[PDB]
């Protein structure tokens, strides 16, 4: 979904260095039909840019791209504390990630605790829960 | 139809937001809009208007052409929703 | 069995948190029908018993002679079981188009297995989303009957029978 | 029923005019074993025939035959409901219909309570009521 | 089970006897708590590691659990 949109980035760039020039930002808006002013096109690479040396990578827009995502508040949340409890940052919860995040957030509980919620949110029987089943037990 | 009653419609889409204007009611910032209108027109411009990104006066080339498509979709609106040898055993026989 | 129906198992988003168990025991309950074109599944007033999916095909749906919705692959169809516990009368024909492929499951070893696989049948019904009830019927009316009334315009005792109509009233 | 008389109508008259004369009455009265008198006869024509010309057309003999009908009070009130309800008269009641008496009763009510009406007061599933699915509601 | 049950609902002085003597190699329900090597070699190199009020309100949950 996040890394979906560089597709048409493809289509954004026709030079093909990964770094979007002005002459490519004219050529595809003349091509939508508009005659736009090139130096309100240096102020929107130059507010889109955090290279600022006239392109952009990808990560550069990748800043403008989390403002502009303006999301539900209960998804954000959840994803708060799915990235907070994913240490590695896979999109999986092992049990040494639910029992780190016990330890550091000070709910201490036994080790047959952790298997129990592991194998209470767990559905499909992998040792490790997914966002889905995060939020069958974020929901109740 | 068969019968040739008018019993469906057939509406086709596709997006017309970069090619003719950006307004937003509320956005993050102006490359952001026109980033969102260049993502939600992904199909249209990606795999219709190929070498028009290298053009210009795209609304006079490639918007036309795709509405030319969707003149030979229309065309192709036939099917109409309907249901769409003796001479072969008497020469196998001969 | 779970070869059989991969078609629906890799498909939809109802079955992709089951158990392998939970996929063998749902597997093992699937029939598969091959329906012929302009063979009639479910004809209206039929009982719904089986919620049906389709892996291949395309399918009408004819309340009042009127084709109300057209499924196509990945759709599914028939009532659910598991929140009405309720035996239903089917409100539409459903007729193929195509050659349509159906892996169907009747509801009493769906009930079964949802009712062994507590954990799952909860995300089951988060997930499946009918994309047609055949007991839910559809109010509509036709043009020809709006035309009529148009035409009523030219044309412009009931004390038994209005009381029904107040009997309606208590309906 | 009511239509199903005129084969016997066939035998009365002799000459096949749709007009019954007064020598086919009399011949049919003489093959009844009866020897009656001609001007009861005219008599007879006389107060049978709205024409009043020495013969009857059947439409002259409708009349007569609805003022011996003499069938019984529920069955003729829920006729007569039938009748003022089939406004087009051909023996159904479409919702349109329904809707059209609902409004010029005054009883008004939503678009959703006629196709109520008519889902329920239907049983063979054809979208429109017949008498005997008239008279299932006429009981109650 | 289902035959089981019936010979035992019917061989009633037999069944007392069955279920003391009859002693299961591997309870199937029964799920037996352990954890891994590797998982405990990965708690080891966690010394170099070293908001919940959401969530440990659901841990306590799992004390209400």
């Amino acid at each position: 979904q996040i890394a979906e949109f560089k597709e048409a980035f493809s289509l954004f760039d026709k030079d093909g260095d990964g770094t979007i020039t002005t002459k490519e930002l004219g050529t595809v808006m003349r091509s939508l039909g508009q005659n736009p002013t090139e130096a309100e096109l240096q102020d929107m690479i130059n507010e889109v840019d955090a290279d600022g040396n006239g392109t952009i990578d990808f990560p550069e827009f990748l800043t403008m791209m989390a403002r502009k995502m303006k999301d539900t508040d209960s998804e954000e949340e959840i994803r708060e504390a799915f990235r907070v409890f994913d240490k590695d940052g896979n999109g999986y919860i092992s049990a040494a990630e639910l029992r780190h995040v016990m330890t550091n957030l000070g709910e201490k509980l036994t080790d047959e605790e952790v298997d129990e919620m592991i194998r209470e949110a767990d559905i499909d029987g992998d040792g490790q829960v997914n966002y889905e089943e995060f939020v069958q037990m974020m929901t109740a | 139809n068969e019968q040739d009653k008018v019993v469906l419609f057939l509406c086709t889409f596709s997006d017309i937001t970069a090619f003719k204007q950006p307004i937003e009611d509320d956005s993050c910032k102006g490359w952001g809009k026109f980033a969102r209108l260049t993502r939600a027109l992904t199909s249209s411009r990606g795999v219709l208007q190929q070498l028009a990104p290298s053009v210009q006066k795209g609304e006079n080339v490639h918007k036309h052409s795709r509405l030319a498509e969707v003149l030979q979709l229309g065309s192709d609106i036939l099917p109409q929703y309907k249901q769409e040898c003796v001479f072969k055993t008497t020469w196998d026989w001969i | 069995c779970v070869h059989l129906n991969r078609k629906v198992f890799k498909e939809h988003p109802a079955f992709r948190l089951a158990s392998d168990g939970c996929l063998r025991a749902l597997a093992m309950e699937f029939q598969t029908v091959h329906c012929a074109p302009g063979d009639l599944i479910y004809h209206a007033g039929e009982s719904v018993d089986s919620l049906c999916f389709v892996v291949s095909g395309s399918l009408e749906v004819i309340q009042d002679d009127e084709v109300v919705a057209i499924l196509g692959k990945g759709d599914v169809f028939g009532d659910v079981f598991w929140k009405e516990a309720t035996l239903a009368q089917s409100c539409a024909n459903v007729r193929a188009l195509t050659y349509c492929d159906l892996h169907v499951i009747k509801r009493d070893a769906l009930q079964k297995v949802l009712e062994f696989y507590t954990a799952f049948s909860h995300s089951f019904s988060r997930n499946l989303i009918l994309t047609y009830n055949l007991r839910k019927r559809i109010v509509f009316r036709k043009i020809s009957d709006v035309k009529r009334e148009e035409e009523e315009r030219m044309k412009r005792p009931d004390h038994p029978v209005r009381r029904l109509f107040q009997r309606f009233r208590q309906q």
